[PDB]
């Protein structure tokens, strides 16, 4: 229960279409808050805060500090990229669906990416309202999981059907339930 | 076929270099030599300072290029560039 | 398709004295290194095959960020940073089916600074082996998120409860779990 | 052998 | 920081033995370091990269089996030839990238080292150093006295040849041999003569006390090297002439 005080650097590269535009990010957080940082399209540190000035200054006053925190974007953001591509940008880990009732629930788990896509079939065709999701959920472990549920009458001889678009598979999945 | 000068003529150096770079080091010399650390052209172009020196790096050719705005008795030697390729390990291989 | 983003998230905390250092793909955490055991430890094994990374140039990173650490602290009328109470709840690997092997997941997440307690409880009692956890991964609005591991072969039986307490947090959080979920 | 994950320097601040 | 040492800097190991380099730090720290093989042009070569952290060391090109590397400090690395031949004789520098540097990567070589492996230690042979006092032409004619040094007979090239003038010494002036004129060199193992001039003056060239000696620094032969010859042993002791003013 005593006081705490917390530096918070954050070196942040941005890719965008791959590494066709990079932008580097230097930023620091005294506590919680963001006090000075470098935009590597601004060409040069910026203080957004007060306490950030003189850090602002000392940093621009510097070349190194300078010809470094520029230099990013090719030697260390292009760098890393390439080297982590290989294992993330590419990962992709198929989705293990489930469907059980309650209300009817599909359950996506499992998948990385977490790009995805999830649809309800009634008897053949698909079902566009009465639906509620649970969004996209990380579970640290580098595999995201979501559960889509349906709301109806299981009336017999229908039968219902969960189709899961993504990455990972070449042609959706789909299980019945009935 | 040589350099001209006691004091003034340009050194046309042009170092090559295989894999993509990330930084460029530059190392001219005599023999049996630790180094001659120049200066350090990282993937940019244009810095080089103390006169006969001039970093000219262009990725685009994959090449580099130092100059020496003043020979000397001691500016004559045996010059090659060092760099280290990218997204690969801390290695340097210089050129010739 | 394919848009991006790396982080190098790193920190130092007094008067803990604690810090970490690690990388972030798109909010998954690459690796990470210990300032405790000076070994940089990769989220999935299976990355260290790939890529190398040695643990000094952390930890050394980390010295910088104590001495930035200091400086700023004094630069800033020694203000402390401000408490913010962690969100629990939580999770299922899976969905359970019984006898079947499972883990349930205690996410503690959007808090502020990065010190934490947590403790898996089956019936009350406290389970100490076999656990695991998560570095103080980074949010976007700069708050921590983390996560913790408990497997276990599902049944009605017995039930679960995670106890995550923070300096924000008047008492300790408790989070339940019974074999069923929402 | 093993391709490196180059880490940004930490620059000391004023 | 940065600062480099390569402990044998020149090292005499009979055509078969085990010469071992040491690379080590300054104040700084290195987990990773390297060793480049260069000789006569061909440029600086890298033969392989050791590095702690347990992590082996990934020997470059091809070069593959002998000459093994043991790094543990993380400060020190160690380079051991296995063997040896006189095929091996070329310069050894070595570089350790500054743990810190994170990005941009910075490394900083060393002062390197040159293996004197000869097939038979039955070719080498110290030189003596002897000086030469000024013309009293030269003297005259320029008020300027160029005093000349020179050493006869070493093997290996192996020489820290100082100019210690009226006691402590003094680099101000000097000018030494860029390459030896080996004694017979259309002869296979000739020895090697190297010589070097001081001018100074300043009236002093021919003055009262003036001590000067001509200086030269041999290193010789390993105590745990080989010598059955009858001629003295190469040590690596230091051979001295000294002149004064007059
Ligand atoms: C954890 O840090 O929370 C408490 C509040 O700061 C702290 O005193 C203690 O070290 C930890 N709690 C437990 C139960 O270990």
């Amino acid at each position: 229960t005593r006081p705490r005080f917390l530096w918070q650097p954050k070196r942040e590269c941005h890719f965008f279409n791959g590494t066709e535009r990079v932008r580097f990010l230097d930023r620091y957080f005294y506590n919680q808050e963001e006090s000075v940082r470098f935009d590597s399209d601004v060409g040069e540190f910026r203080a957004v805060t007060e306490l950030g000035r003189p850090d602002a200054e000392y940093w621009n006053s510097q070349k190194d500090i300078l010809e470094q925190a520029r230099a990013a974007v090719d030697t260390y953001c292009r760098h890393n990229y390439g080297v982590v591509e290989s294992f993330t940008v590419q990962r992709r880990v198929q989705p293990k669906v489930t469907v059980y009732p309650s209300l009817l629930v599909c359950s996506v788990s499992g998948f990385y990416p977490g790009s995805i896509e999830v649809r309800w079939f009634l008897n053949g065709q698909e079902e566009k309202a009465g639906m509620v999701s649970t969004g996209l959920i990380q579970n640290g472990d580098w595999t995201f999981q979501t559960l889509v549920m349906l709301e109806t009458v299981p009336r017999s001889g229908e039968v219902y059907t969960c189709q899961v678009e993504h990455p990972s598979v070449t042609s959706p999945l789909t299980v019945e339930w009935r | 076929q040589a350099l001209s000068i006691q004091e003034g003529e340009n050194a046309t150096m042009n170092c090559s270099y295989k894999t993509s770079i990330n930084n460029l080091q530059w190392y001219r010399q005599n023999s049996g030599r630790g180094l001659v650390h120049l200066i350090l052209i990282r993937s940019n172009e244009r810095e080089k300072h103390s006169g006969r020196l001039r970093v000219t790096l262009d990725t685009s050719k994959k090449s580099s290029s130092l100059l020496i705005t003043a020979s000397r008795a001691a500016d004559t030697a045996s010059y090659f560039c060092a760099t280290d390729t990218t997204s690969g390990t801390y290695k340097y291989i210089f050129g010739t | 398709k394919e848009e991006h983003v790396i982080i190098q998230a790193e920190f130092y905390l007094n008067p803990d004295q604690s810090g970490e250092f690690m990388f972030d793909f798109d909010g998954d955490e690459i690796f990470h290194v210990d300032m405790a055991k000076k070994e940089t430890v990769w989220r999935l094994e299976e990355f260290g095959r790939f890529a190398s990374f040695e643990a000094q140039g952390a930890l050394a990173n980390i010295a910088v960020d104590k001495a930035n650490l200091e400086i700023m602290t004094k630069r800033s009328n020694y203000t402390p940073i401000t408490n913010v109470p962690p969100e629990v709840t939580v999770l299922t690997n899976s969905p359970v089916e019984l006898r079947e092997p499972n883990v349930l997941i205690c996410f503690i997440d959007k808090f502020t600074p990065p010190v934490v307690n947590v403790t898996w409880l089956r019936n009350g009692k406290p389970v100490t082996t076999g656990v695991s956890e998560t570095v103080f991964l980074p949010r976007e609005d700069h708050l921590f998120r983390k996560f913790h591991y408990l497997p276990f072969l599902p049944s009605t039986e017995d039930v679960y409860d995670c106890r995550v307490e923070h300096w924000g947090l008047d008492e300790p959080l408790l989070k339940h779990w019974e074999f069923d979920a929402p | 052998e093993n391709p490196v994950v180059h880490f940004f320097k930490n620059i000391v601040t004023p | 920081g940065a600062v480099v040492s390569q402990h044998p800097s020149w090292v005499i190991s009979k055509s078969g033995t085990s010469v071992k380099i040491e690379c080590r730090s300054l104040d700084f720290q290195a987990t990773t370091m390297f060793w480049y093989r260069q000789f006569p042009k061909q440029s600086l070569m890298l033969m392989a990269t050791s590095n702690e952290g347990s992590k082996a060391t990934y020997e470059q090109g091809v070069e593959k089996d002998k000459f093994l590397i043991n790094h543990a400090s993380l400060t020190l690395s160690t380079l051991t030839v296995t063997s040896a031949h006189p095929e091996d004789s070329s310069f050894y520098i070595c570089s350790a990238r500054d743990l810190t540097s994170g990005a941009n990567n910075e490394q900083f070589f060393g002062p390197g080292t040159r293996l004197t492996v000869l097939e038979d230690l039955k070719n080498v042979f110290p030189p003596e150093v002897a000086v030469f006092e000024p013309s009293e032409a030269e003297i005259s004619h320029t008020q300027k006295a160029t005093l000349v040094c020179l050493a006869t007979g070493f093997y290996p090239d192996h020489v820290e040849l100082s100019w210690w003038v009226n006691g402590k010494e003094v680099h101000s002036g000097v000018s030494t041999d860029p390459q030896p004129l080996k004694e017979q060199p259309a002869l296979n193992d000739s020895r090697y003569s190297l010589s070097s001039r001081l001018r100074v003056s300043a009236t002093f060239w021919q003055n009262p006390r003036n001590h000067f000696r001509c200086q030269v620094q041999f290193y010789g032969l390993s105590e745990n090297d080989e010598w059955t010859q009858d001629r003295a042993k190469p040590v690596t002791q230091i051979v001295s002439a000294e002149a004064w003013g007059r």
